[PDB]
RNA sequence: GUGUAGUAUCUGUUCUUUUCAGUGUAACAACUGAAAUGACCUCGAGGCUC
RNA sequence: UUACUAAGUCUCAUGUACUACAU
């Protein structure tokens, strides 16, 4: 229960300190490393597929030096099938394109330089689209295809007035898109093609500086923030019929018809409504940590719930798992509730014993509360919270036993069943 | 007097607004108006509701005269004590049944209309008539 | 500077005024005690609180005004010393703790104010004061001036001053001011512990009597303020003090046996035995004492001796058990308070250590005794041990001798005494079991106390009974229930009230006891006879008589007809909200049951028609009745009638509807998240009403509402309350307004502030000094609530303000 | 009587917690609240402050922190201006 | 209708790994029927905590103690004159002074006494963030990033006793880096960094406090205004040889200096620098000093970002008189760490704010003081040294590594 | 308090005691005067206590208390339980 | 089925020195100060009028 | 085919509730 991993990794010291982490869509698992250097301007490239990385050309190094090359980020992107292409986003505000080699038996890895694209932006943020890089200038989404000599703008979508930058993004299927702000909050485009634009469907409620985001579904949208909170969306379902029972190509141009209440807002409210939707917020949490990456596994060790596992910046890695049914959030929320404020049932019952004849904090050691640590920013929605249901756990039986019987429900053992539950089954 | 005479027109603020339609014209007293704008106009704030500047206090209403007492949801409505106890101008219920309405019948029960991020309600709005409209809007088609 | 007497009535506007004028006058006076003269200042304040009109309040002020002074006028409060010294002294030694406070707080202040040299100038020559009294409060004012000008500040000054051979009176001084700084300073002696024992070892093998004396109890006092640990400076005279045990005469042995009773406990394991043992050469010999002071000095010692763990218990039953049940264990000390108080800890601390068994069976006579005296405090110290031990070392023979000594001290109670009253409960507790064979001993007595038809007696049978009830009547007898039930209804129009509350206690004991219809009195007779007295205004009377009418609805919720149980609770509804709160307590403990009883749709709708009777003055609390109906089974009963008692289309009925919503939302906590859904549709036509007082109550609803349901993701409907809300904030008035910003303080815990911003934000500042004014009452109390939750949210871009910061838009 | 209370309480909550907007409040006044809770609560999380190191890029993270606390007075512009 | 509501089930894997506080303290006697010993450590990153021991010269997890859920923004050890319990301030303002013990067949972590200040949420005017305790354990001091400073003074009997809050309120002085200074019972003394709030220059000023336990409130001693460029304070224990005057060292960015109480003795001495200085150069920092004493030597270790470890001993100039000089000298040096502590035994346990926490054992000690070549004094403040880092690794030997 | 107005509070850095209220006040949190569900005892400022004045009832500044006061879980959530020391200064 | 003091709320009614300047107000409102007298022209409006 | 807004202040009367206070 406390360490649920091991790790594979004088004083050794690097100077290249590590920048990003990219793996190739083809092959399912090939993973390449990206480094920077604390000094001039310098990077490194490491692949590793398989047991241990792989050596450069016929060279004894395992790792590609880049002189003068700097990547505030980078995206690998396969244009064709068989050709792999590796992209770096200069500090210089150019687009540099590679070529990963695998020598397969003498195996290697061999990069090549290709072209040489002067960029706009810094491009915080880019990705995989079909055929094309669909890349994020500061304000404007530009979607390069291959061009010879060097690549080529095959479309630009300009924002709307609210996004300053994008930190981060994510596809749906190559049809819809999730794109992130510093300051404002997720907005979801979609491609049309023949309009050769994506149309933004949807604003967000609040403002959250979005660090990471992905999806879960086609109109669902995970993010986390800069201040640690782990949010997830949803579209809502006055949406999902119009974009499901509608072309795009009519969203920008042509006849859709809203509901009253939507231009109404759209007159009424034109800064918040402008998208003419909001995301009903659906999910609401607190990590302290600032999560780095969401991935979205739909096995984990072959169970049936898919998860999604987040590791954070400060280090953590943790899950959020959906519940199926019901009286499983349930017996989950009444556990949850029991130890929310145990603390409190201690002294309460310390207090009587006293009127017949330990501090408040005594079982969380510390004052705060559950609900008020985990809401913080926001209040929690409709996420319960497992890592307080698994400190029951380690209480003393005469604990537990003095705790559970504040439910009708089943005994303590059945309870240390449904909590063991969730790390066997569920992952 | 000066600080007073001093101010820029409303039309020189509309320029430094991305969103210039929601400036208007006591805008132009606003003591920081260069930053009054820039808040009033960011994205996801909603405008403060127009009952002020006017005396009545908030409800005058005409309307409030004409509305409703109230209605009972029609889950609640199902249990019955709407006959057991005439409220217009003892009844014996079933833990069971009650227990069910709230929660085995009405779970999923939602009310119809709520409202949204930015809706406010004014002196004049009743939100019945547009209920009926969303769900007009809803049953009847061409 | 004649103005500085005018200071001394401004010194009256700190006493006869206001607090702030009061302490303006205080602030004022510290920034000009240095331009006002130290001795007319000094003459002036002295005698103002030297007069016997010195109130504590007063006292509290003039002791803060000194200190002040002297914090202000540090040197020039030397010339004083003998003022102050003069007048400090005597209310250091006043009989109240605060007044004895105060003045070791203004001495501190005195000599904290001067130097050391000044204090000893000061406290030297006042020796020659041949008075006992004043010789104790100048070595009382020496003590508190080392106290806090330092311990070895003034130990060498005082060690070179008192260990010469003038006279008895230094000597005697000297011992005195170490005991009176021993005392003051209490667990701060442990460092000064040797320094302070080489000064005092001097009088261990003095030669006066009177010094040796002295020294005894200034090493006693030592001990005791050091202890229990830290023996290494009391070897230096733990030999002299294990010597004179058996050496000193009189006095000299007395202070020999008082600080080694301090001495004993804090000493170690190995030479604790041979102290104890070398002391018992004049302790178990002079165990009877001639007068008072050496008998309360033994019974300590011994007591002490106890406590240590080197005696184990065997050499304590060899020759300790047998010389203190000669002794002392007797009913010679039948009338001494102090005696009687002193052998009985002795004996009950002694007890857990000697075995209860070893005196359970050797005390079963002096409560058995003629004399009531000695039998009131052998009944004490009886019941005292089986408190301490229990019920384990009782013996068969054992066992019937305390039963038989027990019913002859309850029989034979010619005067009030409680301690045989006291103990008969623990008595029966420590049975357990055993007290169905001894059944009918107890129940012989217990008849013949109650039919004894006297007040006092029928008074403290009862409560004996009650003690002791669920113990008898609980054996699985079913023959004493009848027994019981006939005598406990009889009596039962006791004009006393003290007598009808122990009577109902008791018939509570037994109906919780005995079943229907095993108990002996009819429950359809005992209802109507028990209704009355409900009504009753006596305090415990009604106290006892809820409880008993809600344990008549425990197992059996029926016994009773619906229309006596409705009357019952229309009664009772009333006594909901009384003065002293156990029976506010009792009230809802027994309506819960009657409710469960009755039924819900009956009390539901009962309780709905008293809404509009019994106005507002205790309509509130039949309110309460809802919300405590609604208890048994949720709030999913009470709330649909709720709902149309609002549909109701009269104003006072729907405010006691909006409140009653509000303290049964307020007494559920993780109720109403599964019921907030139906309450939106009711607070729709709530917060839009007209009036000000639904607006407002309503509001009141959503603050319990919305903080007890934060967080359970009912925000879309905590959205739309507040979208009505906002509206409300430029309302006036001071209720109004303080209900709605508790109710937008309460939506902001279960929105976040994010969306309760993006509303305070579009209105923050605005031109119109009023709206700006309404709306940044609710922005302090966000800020007051939330810093960092706000943080994120803050509006601001870097064309939004000038600096902005350069950080928030790093990227990795 | 009770707007006499919410005065005094105006000037304890502001003493206690600084900065909060009673009815007039310049710009400048409020808008230093705004960047010292931002700041405060950048360096106040552990996390966010190794966030913002590494995004920063300077070499020891305790320099974001101590700098984040210098740019909590105005002064330390100019400050960097005269390095 | 089936409604959505995405129920998600959050699970901690993995548990937070920078590691922001550490305590000296002997918490818990295992394995061994009667043992004291000064060696041991505890380790916290906000909510999650740990503890580790050593004893054998390699560390060791004890136990993983339950998830707080709170944000710990301070923990440090206190030892008053017994078993050695931590002091823990985090989120809700609490201080909670709490001890490890061992229940049942494990070891949980028992809360003793939590006092409530501020409110609950990360704040500027949160009593919390910066937090010390007085090295013989008398009182604990916390303060806030900028209003105000709470001092308790604690009393333990047999039951622990926080004496009532001690109270200073500056209101435009933004406080940085609390460092206390040790004492022999005199009085407590801490020292504190003030940059003003509110100003039209940046000013950044220290400011001793001197806490009467006679009075029972803190003394403002001596404001002493330093450049802007300060960064941080450490405390010199006694220079009780040498000429009740606490000496504090405060280090600047591209110098090092050292104060007196009194003002008397202001001591500048450069610190040095890397040959290469490679690209980007600041003026650096030390990020982190220390103290240690031993045999009448005492020596402090202040890291610079760069990881450079240095330490400092005191001269008395024999020459001229008896009065302290300043000597830096270089060391193994490591990365950068964001706490260090020594045990009782020769282990210097390096906390680091980047990766890794790990142990050592120093044998060279370094360079001896008479070295005018590598080691530079207090003589001439106005002296430049440049070195090349040592990857050779002398000094310092890696024991352990987290 | 939250219902008479003119009563003053002392908001001050609670200390280490813990209030006393009389038996007639019993069960109001010292804020909001609420009978449910209480959660943390009132702590007091040293400056609250002292002498005699330290046995009267927080709430009612008269009558000697010997129950302790508790806040509620309202209170408790709201924060008022941490905002500073409860205590009515004024009479009313 | 009464009297003393006092309050709130409808409705009816009506438009207060023509102007200037200041305060005030989101702008009003409101408040604070003073005062033109005479001549002429076109259809209450208007005057680089005297 | 009419593209949706009127009462306010003062004065002197009427309409209706109410609050302390006394038989």
């Amino acid at each position: 229960l406390d360490n649920w991993f091991h790790v594979h990794e004088m004083l050794q010291i690097s100077t290249f300190r590590p920048r990003t982490i990219l793996s190739f869509p083809n092959n399912p698992k090939s993973i390449l490393f990206i480094d920077n250097h604390s000094g001039k301007k310098q990077c490194r490239i490491s692949l590793q597929i398989d047991g241990e990385c792989l050596k450069f050309g016929s060279s004894d190094h395992l790792y590609k030096i880049l002189d003068d090359i700097d990547c505030v980020s980078a995206a690998i992107i396969d244009f064709t099938r068989q050709a792999d292409h590796l992209i770096i986003c200069a500090g210089d505000k150019r687009l540099l394109t590679y070529k990963i080699l695998v020598n397969k038996d003498k195996l290697s890895f061999d990069i090549e330089l290709l072209h040489q694209t002067e960029i706009i932006s810094p491009i915080h943020a880019m990705l995989k689209f079909k055929n094309f890089l669909l890349t994020a200038m500061g304000s404007t989404i530009v979607l390069y295809g291959l061009g010879k000599k060097q690549l080529l703008r095959r479309s630009v979508t300009q924002t709307p007035v609210s996004i300053t930058k994008i930190v981060s993004m994510h596809q749906w299927n190559y049809e819809r898109l999730a794109v992130g702000d510093i300051h404002e909050s997720v907005t979801l485009f979609i491609w049309d093609p023949a309009g050769n634009v994506f149309i933004p469907y949807v604003d967000d409620s609040v403002k959250r500086h979005v660090t990471v985001l992905k999806f879960l579904d086609e109109a669902t949208v995970i993010g986390a923030d800069r201040y640690g909170n782990a949010w997830t969306l949803r579209s809502p379902p006055e949406c999902e019929k119009i974009m499901s029972n509608h072309d795009p190509s009519e969203l920008s141009n042509g006849a859709i018809k809203y509901p009253l209440d939507v231009i109404t807002l759209q007159q009424k409210l034109p800064n918040t409504y402008d998208c003419k939707f909001k995301f009903q917020l659906l999910n609401h949490f607190f990590v302290n940590d600032i999560i780095t990456d969401f991935h979205i596994l739909d096995s984990l060790s072959n169970s049936d719930r898919p998860g999604c596992i987040y590791m954070g910046l400060q280090g953590t890695v943790g899950c959020f798992i959906p519940l199926l049914s019901k009286g499983n959030v349930f017996m989950m929320g009444n556990i949850e509730n029991i130890m929310a404020e145990a603390d409190d049932t201690f002294y309460l019952d310390y207090e009587s014993r006293k009127k017949n004849n330990i501090c408040e904090g005594s079982c969380s050691i510390l004052g705060r509360d559950h609900q008020e640590y985990r809401s913080y920013y926001a209040p929690v929605r409709k996420v319960i919270d497992g890592d307080l249901c698994e400190n029951f756990l380690r209480l003393s039986l005469n604990e537990q036993e003095f705790l559970a019987k504040n439910l009708k429900s089943v005994q303590v053992e059945d309870i240390i069943q449904t909590i063991n539950e969730v790390r066997t089954n569920y992952m | 007097k000066r600080r007073k005479t001093e101010k820029p027109s409303l039309s020189q603020l509309k320029s430094q607004v991305p969103y210039p339609q929601i400036i208007e014209w006591y805008d132009c007293d606003a003591r920081y108006p260069g930053l009054l704008a820039s808040i009033k106009c960011t994205k996801n704030v909603i405008p403060v509701p127009s009952h002020w500047q006017s005396k009545k206090e908030y409800l005058s209403g005409r309307s409030l005269l004409g509305k409703r007492p109230f209605e009972l949801p029609d889950i609640i409505k199902k249990t019955n004590i709407e006959q057991m106890r005439s409220t217009l101008p003892a009844l014996d219920l079933d833990y069971k049944k009650l227990h069910d309405v709230f929660f085995k019948i009405g779970a999923n029960w939602k009310p119809d209309h709520l409202l949204c991020f930015g809706d406010v309600y004014y002196e004049n709005r009743n939100l019945f008539e547009e209920t009926n409209w969303k769900r007009m809007v809803d049953h009847k088609r061409p | 500077e004649k103005k500085e007497r005018t200071l001394s009535m401004l010194l009256l506007k700190i006493k006869n005024g206001n607090t702030a004028s009061r302490r303006t006058s205080m602030r004022i006076l510290t920034d000009k005690a240095v331009t006002f003269g130290p001795e007319m200042i000094f003459n002036r304040l002295l005698p103002i609180l030297l007069d016997r009109s010195l109130e504590d309040q007063e006292r509290h002020l003039m002791i803060k005004t000194i200190d002040r002074v002297l914090y202000q006028l540090g040197d020039l409060t030397k010339p004083y010393v003998h003022k102050i010294l003069v007048v400090a002294a005597p209310l250091l030694i006043d009989e109240d703790p605060m007044v004895r406070s105060t003045g070791q707080e203004i001495i501190t202040n005195l000599s904290t104010v001067a130097g050391l040299k000044t204090i000893l100038t000061v406290m030297r020559p006042d020796i020659e004061n041949e008075d006992e009294y004043v010789r104790n409060v100048t070595s009382r004012a020496a003590a508190v001036v080392a106290k806090a000008l330092g311990v070895n500040q003034l130990l060498p000054f005082i060690n070179a001053a008192c260990h010469s051979r003038k006279s008895w009176k230094a000597r005697h001084t000297g011992i005195k001011i170490v005991q009176q700084i021993g005392i003051l300073l209490g667990i701060g002696v442990l460092n000064h512990l040797t320094g302070l024992m080489s000064c005092i070892k001097d009088c261990l093998m003095d030669d006066h009597v009177p010094v040796r004396i002295v020294t005894a109890h200034t090493l006693s006092t030592l001990a005791e303020n050091s202890y229990p640990y830290g023996i290494e400076v009391f070897n230096v005279v733990l030999e002299p003090l294990w010597k004179g045990i058996r050496s000193h005469r009189g006095k000299v042995l007395s202070s020999f046996l008082k600080a080694v009773g301090s001495m004993i406990p804090l000493m170690d394991p190995e030479y604790a035995g041979y102290y104890t043992t070398e002391a018992m050469r004049i302790i178990r010999r002079e165990f009877d004492s001639p007068d008072d002071e050496m008998k309360k000095t033994i019974l300590l010692v011994l007591q002490k001796c106890s406590a240590v763990e080197s005696i184990t218990p065997k050499f304590l039953r060899e020759e300790i058990a047998p010389e203190f049940f000669q002794k002392f264990w007797v009913r010679r000390v039948a009338l001494d308070r102090p005696l009687n108080k002193v052998v009985t800890y002795t004996t009950v601390t002694l007890a857990k250590k000697l075995g209860c068994s070893y005196t359970i069976d050797k005390l079963l006579t002096p409560l058995r005794d003629e004399a009531e005296p000695f039998r009131t405090m052998a009944v004490h110290a009886v019941t005292r041990t089986v408190n301490l031990l229990g019920t384990a070392d009782l013996d068969e023979r054992l066992e019937t001798r305390l039963i038989d000594a027990l019913l002859i001290a309850f029989q034979e109670q010619t005067n009030s005494d409680s301690i045989i009253f006291k103990g008969f409960g623990a008595v029966t507790v420590s049975l357990d079991i055993r007290m169905k064979p001894f059944l009918a001993p107890i129940v012989s007595t217990i008849l013949n106390h109650l039919k004894h038809k006297t007040p006092l007696v029928r008074q403290h049978a009862a409560d004996l009974c009650a003690i002791l009830i669920p113990v008898i009547k609980n054996c699985h007898e079913f023959e004493m229930l009848n027994k019981l039930n006939i005598i406990l209804y009889e009596s039962l129009g006791e004009v006393y009230p003290e007598v009808l509350g122990s009577i109902i206690n008791a018939m509570y004991c037994i109906t919780s006891v005995m079943d229907l219809d095993k108990l002996q009195p009819p429950i359809n007779q005992i209802l109507p006879t028990l209704t009355p007295i409900l009504r009753n205004k006596h305090r415990k009377v009604e106290v006892n008589t809820i409880k008993f009418v809600g344990l008549i609805g425990k197992l059996a919720p029926t016994y009773a007809p619906p229309k006596e149980w409705m009357r019952i609770c229309f009664e009772l509804l009333e006594l909901l909200k009384s003065t002293n709160k156990e029976i506010r307590r009792s009230a809802n403990a027994t309506f819960g049951f009657i409710a469960e009883a009755i039924g819900p749709h009956d009390v539901l709708v009962a309780l709905l028609n008293n809404l509009k009777v019994q106005e507002r003055q205790l309509r509130v609390c039949t309110a309460v009745a809802i919300g405590i109906v609604a208890k048994v089974c949720g709030p999913y009963n009470v709330l649909p009638v709720i709902m149309n008692e609002y549909t109701t289309p009269e104003t006072n009925v729907q405010n006691g509807v909006l409140k009653a919503m509000s303290f049964m939302f307020e007494y559920i906590g993780n109720m109403s998240k599964d019921y907030i859904y139906f309450i939106t549709p009711l607070l729709e036509d709530a917060l839009t009403d007209r009036d000000l007082v639904h607006r407002q109550t309503a509001s009141n609803v959503i603050t319990h509402l919305a903080l007890n349901c934060s967080g359970t993701g009912h925000e879309d409907a905590f959205i739309h309350l507040m979208n009505l809300l906002i509206p409300n904030i430029f309302e006036t008035s001071p209720h109004a307004i303080m209900r709605i910003l508790e109710g937008l303080e309460a939506l902001s815990q279960a929105l976040g502030p994010g969306l309760f911003m993006n509303y305070i934000w579009a209105g923050l500042f605005h031109p119109a000094k009023n709206v700006r004014k309404a709306f940044w009452r609710v922005y302090n109390n966000m800020y007051v609530m939330y810093q960092d939750a706000m943080v994120p949210f803050y509006p601001v871009t870097p064309d939004n303000n000038e600096e902005y910061i350069e950080e928030l838009d790093l990227v990795l | 009587a009770e707007k006499q209370r919410q005065l005094k309480l105006q000037k304890i909550y502001k003493q206690k917690y600084i900065g909060l907007g009673d009815e007039s409040t310049t710009r400048e006044q409020w808008q230093r609240n705004v960047r010292n809770d931002t700041l405060n609560t950048l360096q106040g999380h552990s996390a966010s402050l190794e966030y913002v190191s590494l995004s920063r890029g300077d070499l020891s993270i305790r320099d974001t922190r101590i700098h984040l606390l210098k740019s909590m007075s105005p002064g330390y512009k100019a400050y960097l201006r005269e390095e | 209708a089936k409604d959505d509501e995405l129920y998600l089930y959050h699970l901690t894997l993995k548990k937070q790994t920078n590691f922001v506080h550490s305590c000296i303290g002997h918490f818990v006697d295992l394995e061994a029927g009667s043992k004291r010993e000064q060696s041991q450590l505890c380790v916290a990153t906000e909510t999650h905590l740990e503890l580790y021991d050593t004893a054998d010269g390699e560390l060791k997890l004890i136990a993983k103690f339950q998830n707080l859920f709170a944000t710990i923004t301070s923990m440090k050890s206190l030892d008053l004159p017994w078993p050695t319990f931590l002091a823990l301030t985090s989120d809700s303002g609490n201080l909670s002074i709490v001890q490890i013990i061992m229940h049942a067949g494990a070891l949980r972590l028992k809360t003793l006494v939590n006092q409530p200040l501020t409110r609950t949420t990360l704040r500027r005017v949160s009593p919390i963030s910066y937090m010390e305790i007085d090295p013989n354990g008398r009182c604990i001091i916390l303060s806030s990033v900028e209003q105000n400073k709470l001092c308790f003074l604690v009393d333990y009997a047999q039951k622990l006793r926080i004496s009532s809050p001690l109270e200073i309120i500056r209101p435009h002085m933004v406080t940085l880096d609390m460092a206390v200074v040790d004492v022999n019972f005199n009085n407590p003394c801490f020292v504190t960094l003030e940059i003003d709030n509110a100003a039209t220059q940046l000013s950044v000023h220290l400011i001793f406090y001197v806490l009467e336990l006679g009075l029972n409130h803190i003394v403002k001693k001596a404001d002493y205004l330093v450049n802007p460029s300060a960064n941080f304070v450490l405390s010199l224990p006694d220079l009780s040889r040498y000429n009740f005057n606490p000496f504090v060292v405060i280090g600047f960015e591209n110098h090092i200096l050292v104060k007196d109480m009194n003002g008397f003795f202001s001591l500048k001495v450069e610190i040095p620098k890397r040959s290469i200085t490679n690209s980007r150069h600041k003026n650096v920092t030390i990020i982190s000093g220390i103290v240690q004493k031993l045999k009448n030597d005492f020596f402090v270790l202040l890291q610079s970002n760069h990881g450079d470890l240095f330490k400092l001993t005191v001269s008395p100039d024999t020459n001229d008189r008896n009065r302290p000089l300043v000597q830096l000298s270089y060391f193994d040096t490591i990365q950068n760490s964001h706490q260090l502590h020594i045990f009782k035994n020769g282990y210097l346990f390096a906390l680091s704010e980047m990766n890794n926490n790990f142990l050592f054992q120093f044998e060279k000690l370094g360079v001896e003081k008479n070295d005018f070549s590598n080691v530079l004094t207090s003589k001439d403040p106005n002296k430049s040294l440049v070195f090349e880092p040592s990857i050779k690794l002398q000094n310092l030997s890696i024991l352990s590594q987290q | 308090s939250r219902h008479q107005f003119d009563l003053i509070m002392c908001l001050k850095q609670p200390g280490v005691q813990t209030g006393l209220l009389c038996e007639k006040c019993d069960g109001k949190c010292p804020i909001c005067d609420s009978y449910v569900r209480p959660k943390r005892k009132v702590r007091v400022c040293e400056n609250c206590s002292f002498g005699k004045q330290a046995k009267n009832c927080i709430i009612c500044n008269l009558n000697v208390g010997v129950n302790d006061a508790f806040y509620c879980w309202e209170c408790c959530r709201l924060g008022k339980d941490k905002d500073g020391c409860p205590r009515i200064l004024n009479l009313g």
